[PDB]
C-alpha cells in the first residue's frame, strides 16, 4: 500500500495517468461531500433568520 | 371599583396569554417548514437513480 495524493499526482507515463484519474475522482468526491456539508449549514441558518425574526 | 380594576388586569392578562401563544406559533411556522423540506428531500432520495454517495 502506497499513499498518494493530488500533490504527488504525477502523469508522465501512461500508467501514471490511470492513477491520476482515479485520484482526482477521490478528491472531487471529497470536495463535493464537504460542499454538501457547507450547503446543509447554509440551509440551517437561513431557517434560523426567519425563525428568530418570528 | 374592585371589579373594574379586575378587568383592567384581566385584559392585560389575556393579552399576555395571546402573546405566548403566538410566540410559540411563530416558531411553529419554522418547524413545519423544516419538516416539509425533509419530506420533499427524502422523496428525492427514494429513487434508484442516485447512488449511495448521493
Amino acid at each position: 500500500a502506497q499513499d498518494v495524493t493530488v500533490d504527488t499526482l504525477d502523469v508522465t507515463t501512461v500508467g501514471g495517468a490511470q492513477e491520476s484519474v482515479a485520484i482526482v475522482d477521490a478528491a472531487l468526491k471529497y470536495v463535493d461531500s464537504h460542499r454538501a456539508e457547507l450547503g446543509a449549514f447554509q440551509n440551517r441558518f437561513n431557517h434560523a433568520i426567519n425563525n428568530l425574526d418570528n | 371599583n374592585v371589579q373594574s380594576r379586575g378587568l383592567g388586569v384581566a385584559v392585560r392578562n389575556a393579552n399576555d396569554g395571546i402573546s405566548m401563544a403566538q410566540t410559540a406559533e411563530g416558531a411553529m411556522k419554522e418547524t413545519t417548514n423544516i419538516l416539509q423540506r425533509m419530506r420533499d428531500l427524502s422523496l428525492q432520495s427514494a429513487n434508484g437513480s442516485n447512488s449511495k454517495a448521493d
